[PDB]
């Protein structure tokens, strides 16, 4: 209780947040993998920032 | 040879049935619980079967 005390500012914003935002809590498809990047072993030397 | 036909037509039931009775009383131990929350019923379910 003291540490939802805390942070209550900031967890109150978060929740207007993802509530505009419409995220859903949690992770359903827990079975979820991300894709291996194409040519992973060789290609990882290249600039992708923005 | 008849014996271990005999043996693995009876194993095939009463061997492979074995933990499936105590995953199914187990996930059900976790829900009544407390600790497979109603966002992790097929989470942990998977879990227990593989
Ligand atoms: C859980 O997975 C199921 C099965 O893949 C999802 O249902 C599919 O969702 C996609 C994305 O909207 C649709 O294109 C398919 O038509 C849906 N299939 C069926 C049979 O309904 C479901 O959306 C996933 N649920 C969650 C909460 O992630």
């Amino acid at each position: 209780q003291p540490l939802l005390k805390y942070f209550q500012p900031v967890t109150q914003w978060l929740q207007e947040q993802n509530q505009q935002n419409g995220e859903v809590l949690g992770w359903p498809e827990y079975q979820w993998h991300p894709p291996l990047p194409d040519n992973y072993p060789e290609g990882i030397d290249l600039v992708t920032d923005e | 040879e008849s014996d271990i036909n005999y043996l693995l037509k009876m194993a095939l039931e009463k061997i492979a049935f074995l933990p499936f009775g105590y995953l199914v009383d187990q996930w059900r131990w976790g829900v009544f619980s407390g600790r497979t929350p109603p966002s992790r019923y097929n989470f942990d379910w998977w879990y227990l079967r593989t």
